[PDB]
């Protein structure tokens, strides 16, 4: 009877954790931009047997996201589990990044996670429980050719880090999970041979591979581990100092 | 999960190490019980079989080469494969630079350090025809760097570059490799203590609550899990937050 | 690697950076907010000898920059090194923070560094030659009633190490150091002492401990030192973890 | 600066350590120059000499204790203070974890870790006296990890704990400790070696050059300058941006 909202739900990475958390008894609330894809997802995972409503949005401003974590409270009462999917951002050289690059990049990268995590975790102190879990990639860490992503994405690590130590006494944890390479089944399989070559495992990771960590640091029993930026990269991120 | 896995915990006849162990072989694994004391083996590996469970003895001095390689055997002998080891079995001599002897250092390294080379090396052979292995190093906060602890932050730091160095190499096998750094946890030492001491050190806590062996258990499960395959060159705090500040 | 832009340089470690940067004989461009007190900096600096010119701007929007930087360009002809001081920002418990506390940290502690960046960065690869210098602080890390503050500046860190690699092959550095506790002769001597104590040489930083290291990676030797962030903490930094 | 300072280099009579060695001496430095090959030691002190340099050689294999305390007796005997020390020595024996003897591990874990541990022990008592030393450790970007490195990767990570909890101990005596990694640099085996093997590295820089030990002596004389006091438990690469990701 533990309740659990998935930003951004509507892409495999969703999907897999949405089905990881409901095998272990999680009601879900799943928020994302396309309705369509939240409405089959949800329509699958009830037809399995889960507990779970959908909430379309593509927002990143505060307001609007309040109030999508309004109705997911409305109907489960509380949120014990906060998992943030992160959006797709377009990684482009320096001289193609506009004015607005910048600022959307930070928005729904940094901003929009930012205020989900504002609405949440007030509420998880209070009932003297949450695990927050943060999906970022490894253009956190700047990798040429992605300077609009890195920004963004890197500001979750010291977020994420601020607020877990100012949750620590009342019970909530916030981690982050940094996904390595994830097939995706529309990459060209000579890309899909040329990045498993460059990672130690030899191959691309899966959906199910992040949802496993993900599901880990949203246990129950995960009550000390928190702050963490864990890698589910192959092995790919020992390539980068400042990594541990 | 780990349901009939075979996993070599160094160092579990008692501590943490020891009740890793009882949690491995309660998720179904085959557990190798290891320690210097030949009597804590016997106590333990009596008490899990009598809780039902598959468990062998092998006592051995994790910093010698030959009492690994024998420990080893003994293993393959018992379970046919190693599919999981904890490099567990640790110690620290500490204190002020100057006074520590070259045997504080010595000793310290030898343990810790090379002793979880020794074994991550005698095992690995064996993951690599069976094109799986789980390797988990206990390194700790203290790798960070801790006052009056050169050695022991020498040595768990070291097992940190073990760590990422062999998540690197030993990969195409099958073998992920990963380092588990135990902040502040419950054990035998902190209830010798008082109360004023006690209270410091949980308000230096964010939490104000200690961690508890069973906290490093889990996440071990984890890591050795048949699903974790993709998880590797990790070293994952269980620390209540104090890691993220020491000061 | 004789001319510099110094932003936000209306402050003591501005101040400070500004005179080892003269003091090594580089011409001195120095933009801020307080046209008074950048005023009297550029004029103590000329007296004494110093090629300086001033640049009043209270900016974080995109084109606005982008004309400072021109400014300079049109004075000196060239900018060899870009020293981006932080500008200040308020620290607050996350039930503090408003919709607009987090529009304004990310736009002027990360959104304004990047917009220098972009109107500099393709001039010194041009040139072939470029020391880019961030000054950020141990709040990047995250620490309790710090969100808002850490999300901007940690944006900072894949930031500049993104573009320290895209740079890279063009004689062009990346580096970033971070300010631990620095003495500023309005803290009070009380907090003096508390600070003082939980940092391993038991002293407070001065600004010239951070301009002394802002003037080494800027060093014209410095070509093969890039994607740093180097700590000027006085041992403090060794309490976090990831900050190596 | 670093004018009328004394600064011990071990493993200062080949190579990049030798280039800090003159550096340091034309800053104002006198300078010790060490290393285990007492021909070399004599050769590199004959030649700084010449050179108007305020040198002395002080053979000692800095993997031996008591090597060390000699030679930190002759430094003290010789020039009254060490203000600097630079744990330069180093050796590698790298191949797969397979092939690595027990001795390929000892010896690199001693040269590298041990040896760095005994020298800023022997070293540290005396900066204290003087309320002022700066340690700067030589560590590699090789403690992130590498393929075929274990006991490189071991004990330089080693040198990288050692570096911030010494840093933490010694700070409030006036002592700074920080760690230098290299990257790739130009070398005398870089120079002995056929085109095909240089040109695939050089590939892997993001500079697409390749670093100079003046790169490493420049570094080094910033961490050890009188004004670089508030700058301690660093580690600062020297890499060329290689370090940001060797994948
Ligand atoms: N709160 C903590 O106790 C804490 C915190 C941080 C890190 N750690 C680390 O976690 C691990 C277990 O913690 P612990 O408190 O149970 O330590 P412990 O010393 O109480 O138990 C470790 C066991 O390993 C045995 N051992 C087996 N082979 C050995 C060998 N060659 N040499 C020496 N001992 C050998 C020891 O006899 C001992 O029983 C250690 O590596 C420790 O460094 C512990
Ligand atoms: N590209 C590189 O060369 C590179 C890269 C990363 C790190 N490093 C590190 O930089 C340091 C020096 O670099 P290097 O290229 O000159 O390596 P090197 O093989 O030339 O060793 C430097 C000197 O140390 C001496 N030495 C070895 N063992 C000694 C001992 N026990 N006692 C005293 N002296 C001893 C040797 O005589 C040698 O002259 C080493 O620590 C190395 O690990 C070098």
């Amino acid at each position: 009877g533990k309740v659990a909202l998935i930003v951004n739900a509507d892409d495999a990475v969703g999907e897999a954790v949405a089905l990881r958390l409901a095998g272990s008894g999680v009601q879900l609330a799943l928020a994302g931009a396309d309705a369509g894809r939240l409405d089959k997802l949800a329509s699958q995972l009830a037809g399995k047997g889960a507990t779970v409503m959908a909430v379309a949005t593509a927002a990143v401003e505060a307001g609007a996201i309040r109030d999508s974590v309004a109705q997911v409270k409305a109907r489960y009462g509380r949120i014990d589990v906060l998992v943030h999917n992160e959006s797709a951002l377009a990684a482009k050289p320096l001289p193609e990044i506009s004015d607005a690059d910048v600022g959307a990049a930070l928005d729904t990268g940094l901003a929009a996670p930012f205020h989900y995590l504002r609405a949440v975790v007030p509420g998880m102190r209070e009932a003297g429980f949450g695990r927050v879990v943060n999906i970022s990639d490894l253009r956190y860490l700047g990798l040429a050719n992605t300077s609009s992503v890195a920004a963004a994405r890197s500001g979750l690590f010291g977020l994420t880090r601020a607020l877990a130590l100012e949750s620590a006494r009342d019970g909530v944890t916030v981690n982050t999970v940094v996904m390595g390479d994830v097939d995706s089944e529309t990459t060209p399989a000579a890309e899909r041979e040329k990045l498993a070559g460059g990672i130690p495992v030899k191959r691309l990771g899966t959906p199910a591979d992040i949802a496993n960590a993900v599901g880990f640091l949203a246990a129950d029993s995960s009550k000390y581990v928190t702050g963490q930026t864990l890698f589910v990269c192959g092995g790919k991120s020992a390539y980068f100092s400042m990594s541990i | 999960g780990i349901q009939n896995r075979v996993a070599l915990i160094t160092g579990s006849a008692s501590g943490m190490g020891k009740q890793t162990a009882l949690r491995f072989a309660e998720q179904g694994a085959a557990v190798v019980i290891n320690d210097i004391d030949a009597e804590k083996v016997r106590a333990t590996v009596d008490e899990f079989s009598a809780r039902g469970h598959r468990v062998l003895g092998a006592v051995a001095d994790i910093g010698n080469k030959a009492a690994v390689d024998g420990m080893v055997k003994q293993t393959i002998d018992a379970f046919g494969r190693i599919d999981i080891l904890v490099n567990n079995a640790g110690m620290e001599r500490a204190g002020a630079l100057r006074k520590l002897s070259e045997a504080d250092w010595d000793v310290t390294i030898n343990v810790n350090l090379k002793g979880t080379f020794l074994c991550t090396q005698a095992v690995h052979g064996h993951m690599v025809e069976n094109k799986h292995g789980r390797i988990v190093n206990i390194a700790s906060r203290a790798w960070l760097g801790g006052a009056g602890q050169t050695p022991y932050s020498s040595a768990k730091a070291g097992v940190v570059g073990m760590t990422r160095a062999l998540a690197i190499e030993l990969g195409r096998a099958g073998i992920t490799v990963n380092c588990v750094a135990p902040g502040l946890i419950h054990t035998p030492m902190w209830d010798e203590l008082p109360e004023k001491d006690q209270q410091f050190l949980l308000s230096r806590q964010p939490t104000g609550k200690l961690g508890e062996p069973d906290d490093i258990a889990n996440t071990l499960l984890f890591l050795a899990d048949d699903d974790s395959g993709f998880v590797t060159g990790q070293v994952l705090y269980v620390c209540g937050g104090r890691s993220l500040f020491a000061g």
